[PDB]
DNA sequence: CGTGCAT
DNA sequence: AGTCATTCATG
């Protein structure tokens, strides 16, 4: 009588319908746990056995969105499968009873043997008819995706996944700040795991906060264990809290100006789980799919808003730097609705990589080269300007220099912050020759007069093999002896360049420290400097001619 | 993963790396040949490719690609731009290089684009590769270890002081002027007869500097000083005449400029005094300069004080100026201000060249005599040498039997097995007239070896062809 | 100011 | 196939 209208109970397709009464019965017996292992297998047959550790016909029960013989009236899988076997152990026997189709009882339901002591378990096994599905072929991927993100909520229970088919098998157990992990598992991290507990008046909010490099947000929310997929007040809560909560850590002893929003949340992935009382407990239309209890919005608003003043002011580490990411995002965002160097795809001050390249040619190799993720390319064009022989006039006047201190993002001279700037590694990558060797000095002497902090915090470096197995060293060449000699990096590939100097595994590069910052301003002043004849004298006492 | 320098380390080994290299191998002219690296290889690539003055233009892209892929492993504008001035006339006394088509002009206009133009080395830049082939001179491998290319040339003429060369490096820079063939050569034989001689009496046969462009000179006492420090400010002004043009207006009429001045540059600068009303009387500039010939007209106004605008223009514009000497060149790896240790070193050069030349020669003359001498006996006793091929097993039998059976040296044996069967038909006197006119070649090498004066000699010969070859003055001298 | 090998 | 700018030394 649900064979009928198949849609109406699951919503028939191909195969999420299949793939939906199983989360019916999977669910259904973990509501009926919840009241300590349910396991699914799905067998050689094609069929689906969901068991756990009158429990059976309320565990027969499905169309069961919830948690927190006698029936089979309406068993929503009794009525679409093939057939359908179920067994119940219980008190000290074990019974067993079948049905075919429509969920007509092939037989009556028998002692089929003895069982150990009381010791109590339900199991149903059963083929959906291919009649009323269209695919018969359970997947072990989605049903693993499913039993996963459910594990997560569900403290007092573990459940487990094998295929026979395959040969393959999980189980999943979780004793909300794990949840965060799982969700930013092969991503970049701007900050650290931030958990937030709290009861407040009957509720119960759980939240923990990770941001990643990444751009679109990322926030679950669940009442009551379950997921609300629409989001609802308690979001609604959770995101006020933040835009209001942290705007106010600006506006104090931070950055303000005097005189934002979703740009909080750019890579901001969360996990937020509140408890209501079920009496509350109000959604949305016919679905629970989105909180509408309207006390739920200012008690997370509550609970979050407090511990994370508390949180920013604590360290003005993450803090700050924080908020600083949130004007990055303010800025072109909109720059974007005004929209009507080669940069890092996502923006992290922490492992960002600014490559400045002589040469546009080598150049396009870097950009082709590159892991575009954290690494952004700069071409120089021709010999930098003199910093020390110029005028502070011309040298701000100079594309080279004036894109340098913009893509940096730091500003230059005494009106500059090391903490506003854009990269952890600032990276020169010259040519191995002699006017790479001098394109590096007239950049050394720029980053020394004019952004010292950066040099003095070990921030700028200098990247290739000179033998073909490779070889650095006149050395290591006589090691592979028990032969192409390496011209430039032109005779270079995007692959080679990677392997070789760009691949912070695979790679050499010098530390730029300032040591003996009198001896070293002897040395930059003497060698670049307006003077002629210091110069001449420190090259004909130096310089081995021969 | 990461290796910690000093500031002051880093900028050291850089700056020297690079420092040396712009003062070795890049702006500043060898002492000996006058010529800076990227010149050099333009000169011997081109040479080594028989583009010479006696055959057809080859183009220049051609000649340049193979000059990057062969030896200078640097740019195609640098370089094509450097065969590009060797060829301009009024940048060099004596030009190097003869290309056809757009290569610029006073007027300092974009010469065409190497694929346009086309080129050869003129003949006189034949007489910078004399002998190249004799090891005369150093070779060293290319940046690429595939090749061997020349580290100075043989110089059969004075070029550095003949073309000139400028000028910056690091701590360093160099102006020398250009100088008539004919002068330079003149000193150097004075030099070679007199070793000690001195400026005022070297003076009497280099008076200084002739500029491709012409002009007047002034300054006979910077000149000395210039010779003796390599250092000197002269003056170099324009040639003028004026002309009397009807109801009492002049013309002041420039024929030739001071050198490295754009005409066209000039021109408009004089004008410009002459919109701007600086000082009164022009009443128009006309430059009319055709294809053969440089003129410009500088008209004035009736009643026009013609000296008074003539020496505001001198003055003001660079109708007339200051020339600064600053004879840098490379001696033993080093650079040097320099005349004497630069004629000098020339002098010590040419010595070593000619030396190994002779003795270049002087081997091959040997190796070839001792062959001949083998032959004219091998024909005293060829029955039996063919006998003795025909009884060997093989090559290296063959070789062995006549060494053992008739005292033939290995060299003599290689000879007379390698010989085609036709020889065989072949009179002892055509030989003996080789070995004799041998002998008499070996006699002059050897001498020239053991006893200095001859090789000077030869050198002074070789130059004074050269001068009788390639003109006069063309910049007058003053006090 | 512009020179000439370099970027 | 021109055009744009920078190094370096010098007067
Ligand atoms: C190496 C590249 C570097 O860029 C160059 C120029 N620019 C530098 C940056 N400016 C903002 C715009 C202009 C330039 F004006 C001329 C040349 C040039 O003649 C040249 C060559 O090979 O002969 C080569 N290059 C040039
Ligand atoms: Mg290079
Ligand atoms: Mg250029």
């Amino acid at each position: 009588a649900v064979r009928k209208r198949p849609g109406m109970y699951i919503g028939s397709t191909d195969g999420a319908g299949l793939h939906h009464l199983v989360w019916e019965i999977v669910d259904n017996a973990v509501d009926e746990a919840l009241s300590d292992r349910i396991d699914v297998t799905i067998n050689k047959d094609g069929s689906l056995t969901v068991q756990d550790h009158t429990v059976e016909v309320i565990f027969t029960i499905l169309h069961a969105g919830g948690k927190f013989l006698h029936g089979v009236g309406s068993s929503v899988v009794n009525a679409l499968s093939s057939w359908l076997e179920v067994e119940i152990t219980r008190d000290g026997a074990v019974y067993k009873q079948r049905f075919e189709n429509g969920g007509k009882p092939v037989t009556t339901l028998k002692k089929i043997g003895t069982a150990p002591k009381s010791k109590t378990g339900t199991k149903v096994t059963f083929m959906p008819d291919a009649t009323i599905f269209s695919t018969t072929d359970f997947k072990y991927n989605t049903i693993s995706e499913r039993l996963n993100e459910s594990a997560f909520l569900l403290k007092n229970v573990t459940l487990s996944l094998t295929d026979k088919r395959t040969d393959e098998a999980i189980e999943f157990h979780y004793e909300v700040q794990d949840f965060v992990s799982y969700l930013n598992e092969d991503k970049e991290i701007l900050t650290p795991v931030l958990y937030f507990e709290g009861e407040d008046n009957g509720f119960q909010v759980e939240v923990a906060l990770q941001y990643n490099d990444g751009f679109s947000d990322n926030i679950l929310s669940f009442v009551n264990n379950v997921r609300t997929k629409d989001g609802g007040t308690h979001e609604t809560g959770l995101k006020s809290a933040i835009t209001k909560v942290m705007n106010d850590y600006a506006r104090k002893t931070g950055l303000l100006k005097e005189k934002e929003g979703s740009d909080y949340r750019e890579g901001l992935a969360a996990v937020l789980s509140i408890l209501v009382p079920e009496e509350h407990l109000q959604f949305e239309g016919q679905t629970k799919d989105k909180l509408g209890s309207p006390l739920a919005r200012p008690v997370v608003d509550g609970i979050v808003a407090d511990k994370l003043t508390f949180f920013l002011m604590e360290n003005g580490e993450l803090a700050s730097n924080l908020i600083r990411k949130a004007i990055k995002a303010r800025d072109a965002r909109e720059a974007a609705r005004k929209a009507r160097l080669t940069p890092a795809q996502s923006k992290n001050p922490a492992k960002n990589e600014l490559y400045l390249v002589e040469g546009d040619s080598a150049g396009g190799s870097a950009k082709q080269g590159r892991d575009r993720k954290f690494q952004a390319i700069l071409p120089l064009r021709g010999k930098v300007i003199n910093t020390a022989k110029a005028k502070m006039a011309d040298i701000l006047k100079n594309e080279e220099i004036n894109t340098m201190i913009y893509t940096i993002g730091a500003g230059v001279g005494a009106d500059f912050s090391i903490e506003d700037a854009n990269y952890d590694k600032i990276i020169i990558m010259t040519d191995a020759d002699t006017d790479g060797a001098h394109i590096q000095t007239l950049l050394l002497t720029f980053f020394y007069r004019y952004m010292r902090p950066l040099v003095e915090a070990g921030h700028v470096y200098i990247a290739p093999p000179l033998y073909k197995a490779y070889a650095w060293t006149d050395g290591e060449l006589e090691e592979l002896r028990k032969l192409q000699r390496y011209k430039g990096l032109g005779e270079m590939n995007a692959d080679q360049l990677w392997e070789t100097t760009m691949n912070p595994e695979t790679r050499t590069l010098i530390r730029v420290t300032i040591e003996d910052l009198a001896r070293a301003e002897r040395r930059v002043n003497v060698l670049m400097g307006d003077k002629v004849e210091p110069r001449r004298k420190w090259i004909e006492d130096n310089v081995k001619f021969t | 993963n990461i290796q910690n320098m000093s500031l002051e380390d880093i900028m050291g080994e850089r700056f020297g790396r690079y420092s040396k290299y712009i003062i070795q191998d890049r702006a500043l002219p060898d002492i000996r040949d006058g010529l800076k690296p990227v010149q050099r290889r333009i000169l011997y690539s081109m040479n080594k490719d028989s583009n010479t003055f006696d055959k057809s233009y080859r183009k220049s892209a051609k000649s340049v690609g193979n000059i990057m892929g062969n030896f200078h492993p640097h740019g195609d504008s640098s370089i094509y731009d450097a065969m590009v001035r060797m060829s301009q006339n009024w940048k060099n006394r004596e030009i190097l290089v003869e290309m056809h088509g757009n290569n610029g002009s006073m007027d300092g206009d974009p010469p065409a684009a190497m694929r346009y133009t086309e080129a050869r080395l003129s003949e006189i830049a034949g007489y910078l590769l004399q002998d190249i082939e004799k090891k005369t001179v150093p070779f060293a491998w290319n940046f690429d270890d595939t090749e061997k290319e020349p580290t100075v040339l043989p110089a059969a003429f004075p070029n550095l002081l003949v073309n000139g060369s400028t000028g910056i490096s690091a701590g360093y820079a160099t102006d020398i002027p250009p100088h008539n063939l004919a002068e330079v050569i003149d000193a150097a034989v004075y030099m070679i007869d007199h070793p000690t001689a001195k400026i005022d009496k070297l003076m009497e046969f280099l008076p200084g500097p002739d500029f491709p462009t012409g002009a007047i000179i002034q300054g006979r006492d910077e000149i000395k000083k210039a010779y003796e420090t390599g250092k000197g400010r002269v003056v170099v002004r324009s040639k003028t005449e004026i002309e009397k043009l009807k109801g009492g207006k002049e013309q002041i009429v420039i024929t030739e400029i001071p050198y490295e001045i754009n005409k066209a540059n000039l021109v408009k600068k004089i004008d410009d005094v002459r919109v701007n009303n600086k000082v009164a009387g022009i009443a128009e500039v006309r430059d009319e300069s055709d294809r053969d010939g440089l003129r410009i007209a500088i008209e004035l106004k009736k009643d026009a004080n013609t000296e008074l605008v003539l020496n505001y223009l001198f003055k003001y514009t660079d109708l007339q100026i200051n020339y600064n000497f600053n004879m840098v060149a490379i001696d033993n790896f080093t650079p040097r201000q320099v005349i004497v240790p630069i004629l000098s070193s020339y002098i010590a050069h040419r010595r070593e060249v000619i030396l190994a030349r002779s003795r270049f020669d002087k081997e091959k003359a040997e190796k070839r005599l001792h062959i001949v001498e083998g032959l004219i006996r091998v024909i005293s006793i060829l029955d039996e040498v063919i006998a003795l091929i025909r009884a060997s097993e093989n090559k290296a039998d063959a070789k062995e039997n006549l060494k053992v059976s008739y005292d033939f040296t290995e060299e003599q044996a290689e000879a007379i097995v390698t010989l085609q069967l036709y020889r065989l038909t072949n009179d002892v006197v055509v030989l003996q007239e080789e070995e004799a006119e041998l002998r008499e070649k070996i006699a002059m090498l050897a001498a020239i070896i053991g006893d200095e004066r001859t090789m000077y000699n030869l050198m002074k010969k070789e130059l004074r062809e050269v001068k009788k070859k390639f003109t006069p003055r063309l910049s007058s001298l003053e006090d």
